[PDB]
RNA sequence: UUGUGGUAGACGAGCGUUGUAUUGGAGUUGAAGUCAAAGCGUGAGCAUUGGUGGAUCCAAUACAAGUGAGAAUGCCGGCA
RNA sequence: CGAUAGAAGAAGCUGUUGGAAAGCAGCGCGCAAAAGGGUGAUAGCCCCGUAUUUGAAAUUGUUUUCAUACCUAGCGAGAUCCCUGAGUAGCUCGGAAAACGUUAUUUUGAGUGAAUCUGCCCAGACCAUUGGGUAAGCCUAAAUACUAAUUAGUGACCGAUAGCGAAACAGUACCGUGAGGGAAAGGUGAAAAGAACCCAGAGAUGGGAGUGAAAUAGAUUCUGAAACCAUAUGCCUACAACGUGUCAGAGCACAUUAAUGUGUGAUGGCGUGCGUUUUGAAGUAUGAGCCGGCGAGUUAUGAUAGCAAGCGUUAGUUAACCA
């Protein structure tokens, strides 16, 4: 019973090429370099959905510090106030509010300042 | 079960294969179980049995046991045993009534012996070329006999 | 149970037979059938794959080129096993056994529980040997029978004592249906039969059998 | 399998398994020895754990 | 509730290829092969449609293996 | 009774898709024939065949019967006489055969050398008792070993890198003074009906025409994968430090196995391959130019252990062999 490979490793190895799709050149083309690139590229991608996590935070952060830092109030002591007065709000949204209503955080900015804590 | 449905009872046919070639998935390629690059993992295989990497083996270490009667054999016995024979369901045990019960071969000459302590209710007659004292006190307690062929 | 004749027509008979109950076993034994069944499948095997080792293919027992200095890679030989000349390294072998050991009580086992499922259920008649002669040896007249009794598409077995000719004759040309001996049905010739015609004498036989 | 012809000569079996086998250290050079010595050693032995599944095999 | 990094290694559960045995089914109104696409799975893997192709193939339960290729200055053929 | 050529050998039409029916459907029929092959697709009933019944002028094989050669024949008595295998059996010196590494038994290169049924040899040194057997002469069917070849057949064997090295004109081409070593290469179509003829060209050839169901089936002749080489719709790219990807992200161009869609990616953050072997490899260590095929845990006989089944306390189970 002579079992003979066909139609198996050809399958295999066309899914691995058509993961590496976009590739330059030989990285495309070969099965062998086009596997390697997509090993790297799933190593790449895991570590950057976890730096992805980090880096929007700061970007969030940095936009809002800049917001308070016009009104003469700093991040370091907006986070302060915010914790003081029980208010619970991400620093997404927040900048998403400095960003799109400029009203309504500073609204949150005014009773954050001086209104008494709790 | 049908010849388009048969099925083994769970737990006897199939058992995990240990494939030794295919693949790094199964805890199983390369390498193959051997280790790596030694003695043990070559073609040849793991030397030979006993063998202590050159250090006077255990059976080369000890002394040899005597064998005092050199180019004999012993002499075989067929035995009955106290403890069992109660079970056997006979009386007069000759050496033709063990032939009919097919205890002993038609076509065997071996001396017949009684051994045993066991306690037997029922009287037994044995016909026996060896009877142990005790064994013989047992079967002449009960109102049994035994006659020592010669 | 009730086993009942047939006749020739494809009308039952009005008398059914009784059956003794040691025909029939309150228990049932899977695990033997299975075995018999599968040494039934092997030794039907042929085993007459046969391949060239490295040793038996014909070929140049001498070094292609030298050992070092060359740019090519060490070879040993032109048929390798990794050459294209063919040197197979395990391959299939003609001294293979593929037989299978069952003992005597299992496979009387195996043959009890399967005569007591088969038995005692549709398609089960008794036949007699007015029948086996009405035939007149030709397969008209079987085929006929087997439309009166609606068995045309099932494959039934003729389980036979006494290897009757006229029934024989016919039944050969039909790829579905065929007779055997008591001393010559199996396990998996009778639980292929899916409808089976059994003889009162063959019937008298099995119990005998079993003992 | 052959049966080792070292093996056996040297390795008795027992009802449970056990291999018995006889003390070293008792063909010569008496005198180098204790009466202790000499009277411990000529009593038999059993082979230990770490050499039973060698011998198992090899008998 | 306690857990789930992992080489050598131990254990367990599965996928896929070819053929055989039982059942059923598809196919010149187009099977295998083969190419493409913006599908489904936890993984081996599995589908749908369209083009080419011209005659075999599929599903389930078991069984037997020349049964799984990325590396051996591996062999052969082709092409850089 | 066979072997080497042979004879006879049953049973179907209609309609539909289709180039073509044997497929499919309807209504039937034959069978001791439903093994197989061909016939424009997949035929029990179209053809050749198969089951079954038969037949040899000539050569040859086996067996049986009859006759005929050759060989082949029992039980006593008395005599107490003769014959029964010689450089032979033993023994010594060197070797060997037997499971034995030389030793009771068997054999022999050199030397020596007996006895004659109240005899001789043997029963693991050797002696005695007991018992067994007749050396130094010859022939012997059967069961046993194997298949280059002839006939029939089979395969959970291979299907052009496989199977014999050899599917073809293979031990050929070819290599070597020689012995010797030793390849690759199969498929048009049902049927050549193998493309008359016209146009360009010197011609091959190509484009039409024609045959064909199909000519992108055209002799380069089943299907036609990847590496590789070219053409083009769309996007981006000439101040730019790059294991070439990943996460975000404008603009551009489309519309799908309808899915928070697809193709490209100005720009920002992060980022030194895969196996091997090493304490430690991005490695200035190693292996791979790329693609495709092939390529390495098997079989036979036994032992142990795990799991499961059958049979069980005078249990359990057969091996060879026969059907
Ligand atoms: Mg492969
Ligand atoms: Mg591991
Ligand atoms: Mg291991
Ligand atoms: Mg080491
Ligand atoms: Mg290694
Ligand atoms: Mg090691
Ligand atoms: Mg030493
Ligand atoms: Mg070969
Ligand atoms: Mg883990
Ligand atoms: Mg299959
Ligand atoms: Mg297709
Ligand atoms: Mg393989
Ligand atoms: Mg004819
Ligand atoms: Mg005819
Ligand atoms: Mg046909
Ligand atoms: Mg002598
Ligand atoms: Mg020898
Ligand atoms: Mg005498
Ligand atoms: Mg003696
Ligand atoms: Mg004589
Ligand atoms: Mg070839
Ligand atoms: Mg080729
Ligand atoms: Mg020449
Ligand atoms: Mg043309
Ligand atoms: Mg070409
Ligand atoms: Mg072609
Ligand atoms: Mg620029
Ligand atoms: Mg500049
Ligand atoms: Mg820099
Ligand atoms: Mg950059
Ligand atoms: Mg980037
Ligand atoms: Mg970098
Ligand atoms: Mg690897
Ligand atoms: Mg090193
Ligand atoms: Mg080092
Ligand atoms: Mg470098
Ligand atoms: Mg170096
Ligand atoms: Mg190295
Ligand atoms: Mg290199
Ligand atoms: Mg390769
Ligand atoms: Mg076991």
């Amino acid at each position: 019973m002579r079992i003979k490979g066909g139609k198996q490793t050809r399958v295999r190895r066309k899914k691995w090429l058509k993961q590496a799709s976009g590739s330059f050149g030989t990285r495309h083309a070969s099965y062998k370099v086009a596997k390697q690139t997509v090993i790297q590229a799933a190593k790449y991608a895991y570590r950057d959905r976890r730096n992805k996590k980090r880096d929007f935070r700061s970007l969030w952060i940095l936009r809002l510090n800049a917001a308070l830092r016009e009104q003469g109030m700093t991040y370091s002591v907006f986070i302060n106030l915010l914790k003081k007065h029980n208010i619970e709000i991400n620093r997404k949204v927040l900048s998403e509010l400095a960003i799109k209503e400029p009203s309504k955080f500073n609204l949150i900015v005014q009773k954050v300042k001086s209104e008494q804590p709790k | 079960m049908e010849l388009n449905q048969l099925k083994s009872v769970p737990k006897a046919r199939n058992h995990k294969t240990k494939t030794l070639g295919r693949g790094h998935g199964s805890g199983l390629g390369k390498t193959s179980g051997r280790g790596q690059k030694g003695q043990k993992a070559r073609k040849s295989g793991l030397t030979r049995p006993g063998f202590e990497g050159g250090q006077t083996p255990l059976y080369r270490r000890l002394p040899k046991f005597g064998n005092a009667r050199k180019g004999f054999l012993k002499q075989e016995w067929v035995v009955l045993n106290l403890n069992k024979i109660a079970k056997l369901k006979l009386d007069k045990i000759n050496r033709a009534s063990l032939i009919e019960k097919q205890v002993i071969s038609a076509k065997s000459q071996l001396p017949i012996k009684l051994i045993g302590h066991t306690k037997l209710e029922k009287p037994l007659h044995f016909e026996v070329h060896k009877v142990s004292k005790q064994a013989l006190k047992a079967v002449e307690n009960a109102n049994g006999s035994v006659k020592l062929l010669e | 149970a009730k086993l009942k004749l047939i006749k020739i027509d494809g009308s039952f008979e009005t008398e059914p037979v009784k059956l003794s109950p040691g025909l029939i076993a309150k228990e049932l034994k899977q695990q033997p059938v299975f075995d018999a069944v599968l040494v039934e499948q092997a030794s039907w095997r042929q085993g007459t794959h046969s391949i060239l080792t490295k040793g038996e293919v014909r070929g140049g027992g001498k070094k292609p080129y030298k050992q070092k200095h060359t740019g090519k890679a060490r070879q040993g030989s032109t048929r390798n096993p990794h050459f294209v000349g063919g040197g197979i390294v395990f391959g299939p072998k003609p001294n293979r056994n593929y037989s299978l050991k069952l003992n005597k009580k299992a496979h009387t086992a195996a043959l009890h529980t399967v005569w007591s499922e088969k038995l005692a259920s549709d398609n089960t008649h008794l036949v007699d040997q007015n029948l086996f002669n009405k035939t007149e040896g030709k397969t008209k007249v079987m085929m006929q029978f087997l439309k009166s009794a609606k068995l045309l598409d099932k494959n039934v077995l003729f389980v036979v004592n006494t290897l009757n000719t006229n029934l024989e004759q016919s039944t050969s040309n039909i790829k579905n249906v065929q007779v055997k001996h008591l001393d010559k049905v199996s396990v998996r010739d009778l639980m292929l039969a899916n409808a089976l015609l059994v003889e009162k004498e063959v019937l008298k036989a099995l119990e005998g059998k079993f003992k | 399998m052959k049966v080792k012809s070292a093996a056996k000569k040297r390795f008795k079996l027992t009802k449970s398994g056990q291999i018995k086998r006889k003390h070293a250290y008792t063909s010569h050079l008496a005198p180098h020895k204790t009466t202790k010595q000499k009277r411990h050693l000529r009593k038999q032995g059993t082979v230990s754990a770490s050499d039973f599944k060698r011998i198992g095999n090899l008998i």
